[PDB]
């Protein structure tokens, strides 16, 4: 809770992508484009922080930075 | 316009 010492904790995480991700294929986003991440099966993002309110985490992957789909990473 | 996930894949993995 809210009271107490604050605990250790990693502000970045190794995450397997499970799924291939384009997101001209497979996003809903009106600006998947501009923001998000390709990827595919295997592949590892480093993710900054935690998950934002729709689900996606601010990832880098081979030098380039953007959001990817929690659903399509190990967890 | 809000964002939100794509369908989860229901196949396994082929990792």
């Amino acid at each position: 809770g809210p009271l107490g010492s604050p605990e250790f904790n990693r502000p970045v995480k190794r995450m397997i992508a499970l799924y291939d991700y384009d997101p001209q294929e497979l996003s809903p986003n009106v600006d998947a484009e501009q923001v998000e991440l390709c990827f595919k099966t295997g592949e590892i993002i480093l993710v900054y922080g935690d998950m934002d309110e729709d689900g996606f985490y601010m990832g880098e992957l081979d030098g380039v930075r953007g959001l990817v789909p929690s659903n399509f990473l190990a967890d | 316009i809000g964002r939100r996930l794509p369908p989860t894949p229901s196949k396994p993995s082929t990792l």
